[PDB]
């Protein structure tokens, strides 16, 4: 599987490299923990008989998430994204918002 | 990881803060370092089948 | 007369032959009116996530959530959870594992 | 891992990931209730025949 993404923020992009015989689930999720990868999976309960997916490692306009795919039969247009259209086949919780406070009489 | 023995003896001298800090970097390592796929490869599976011989 | 809980199991008690539980027993819940009282009538659980709200009747789910078992006794407002790495018991794992090894070499 | 709320409280076990989610309840779990109508004045008395065997 081929999945580049990359972030502003970062300067060196994430790239896995599964290998042939491990491309379940499960065996996704084992190699995003050895890679030690930024992005995480959290738990998303929607209702019984649903398989979901998340990719959120960070959020913000500095760390926007450009995720391209160089070729897969499947993937490549699974993984079609842009957030700043905020329109797309990736379904959100809430739309693109960070944290938000007020100090030294400054928000 | 850290695991180390004892310069005279087999008594694992582990350095106790070189291991916490090595596996809050990172478990990953730890999960493919001795278990290995789980099914044959690892410490405990030789160990177990070496036992059940003798 | 509560067997369990749920719209999903649709509970039909009948009597074949008895002396007074014949016509005691005759009664549809489907059709919601009949001889009997209801002290419960059908309610099913509500809730608001991924953006999208759900209906459905079933209280405790573990199919989708995937490692987390939800407990709930009153009502609760945009609860937001989050969940942190434990690394420590793999710390007094391996911790008894060397130890065994300490004591194998001190035999 | 433990919630911040204490009204519902949630249990983690092993082989989940690790992740911040935020949830909301607009109506709480409601249980389907049955009641059978056995309005008699007194029920010391059998309340099936013996001549039913079963």
């Amino acid at each position: 599987r081929t999945i580049k993404i990359e972030q502003p923020g970062r300067k060196e992009p994430l790239e896995i490299k599964l290998d042939k015989g491990d491309t379940s689930m499960e065996a996704i999720r084992d190699a995003i923990n050895d890679a030690d990868s930024g992005i995480a999976a959290s738990i998303v309960k929607v209702k019984e008989n649903e398989f979901q997916l998340v990719l959120t490692a960070n959020s913000g306009t500095d760390n926007t998430m450009k995720i391209t795919v160089e070729g897969d039969t499947k993937l490549n247009d699974l993984l079609a994204y842009d957030s700043t259209t905020n329109t797309g086949n990736m379904q959100e919780l809430v739309k693109a918002e960070n944290a938000k406070l007020n100090v030294n009489g400054i928000d | 990881i850290g695991i180390t023995q004892d310069g005279t003896s087999g008594k694992l001298k582990i350095d106790d803060d070189k291991l916490t800090k090595v596996l809050k970097d990172n478990t990953a390592a730890a999960r493919e370092l001795l278990v290995g796929d789980g099914k044959e490869t690892g410490i405990t599976t030789k160990i177990a089948t070496e036992v059940k011989s003798y | 007369l509560t067997a369990n809980s749920g719209t999903d199991n649709t509970m039909k008690i009948t009597v074949e032959g008895d002396t007074k539980l014949n016509d005691l027993l005759a009664y549809d819940s489907t059709t919601n009116t009949g001889n009997m009282q209801e002290l419960v009538k059908a309610e099913n659980a509500k809730l608001n996530v991924n953006g999208i709200d759900i209906e459905r009747q079933s209280n405790t789910v573990t199919d989708a959530p995937q490692g987390i078992t939800l407990t709930l006794t009153k009502k609760v407002t945009d609860a937001t959870v989050t969940v942190t790495k434990d690394d420590t018991k793999a710390k007094e794992a391996i911790k008894s594992w060397v130890d065994a090894y300490n004591s194998l070499v001190d035999t | 891992a433990s919630s911040t709320t204490e009204d519902l409280k949630v249990s983690t076990t092993a082989g989940a990931a690790a992740g911040t989610y935020k949830i909301n309840v607009t109506q709480l779990a409601a249980a389907q209730s049955l009641a059978t109508k056995t309005t008699f004045a007194t029920t010391k008395e059998q309340l099936g025949d013996t001549s039913v065997t079963s």
